[PDB]
């Protein structure tokens, strides 16, 4: 649950 | 010979390890195998932001958005990028769009996006002064 992260 | 998803995960693991140029290269190799996957571009765009390469980050956001117009991260990374480039109004609208899209998609990032929005609006305001 973190926006600034790769998928 | 690694697969596209193998290279993406290797890129991911390098990113977590703060090896941004190495990770960006891995995503490049993923793209070579399958250029039609939005996440490869949004992942690399985040590398470019960490590497201070805003123009490249911008270009990757556009590649992702053309593949997936609903991408929350593509809009969020684009707004962050614009924020650092001092395109304040564009930055805020893209962060707002990321917020709306995530809400629509029932994606939970807690208060991350509203937090980034406050930061962006604070910066535009302070800049105006």
């Amino acid at each position: 649950p973190t926006i600034e992260e790769v998928d | 010979s690694p697969s596209a998803q193998e290279l993406k995960e290797q890129g991911n693991r390098l990113f977590v390890g703060r090896k941004y140029p190495e990770a960006a290269a891995c995503y490049g190799r993923a793209i070579t195998r399958n250029p039609l996957v939005a996440v490869y571009y949004t992942n690399r765009a985040l590398c470019y932001l960490k590497m201070q390469q805003h123009e490249q980050a911008l270009a990757d956001c556009r590649r992702a958005l053309e593949l997936d117009g609903q991408s929350v991260k593509a809009h969020f990374f684009l707004g962050q990028c614009q924020l650092e480039m001092e395109s304040y109004d564009e930055a805020i609208a893209n962060l707002q769009r990321a917020y709306s899209l995530a809400k629509e998609q029932r994606l939970n990032f807690g208060d991350d996006i509203p937090s980034a929005l406050r930061i962006a609006k604070k910066k535009r305001w302070n800049s105006i002064e």
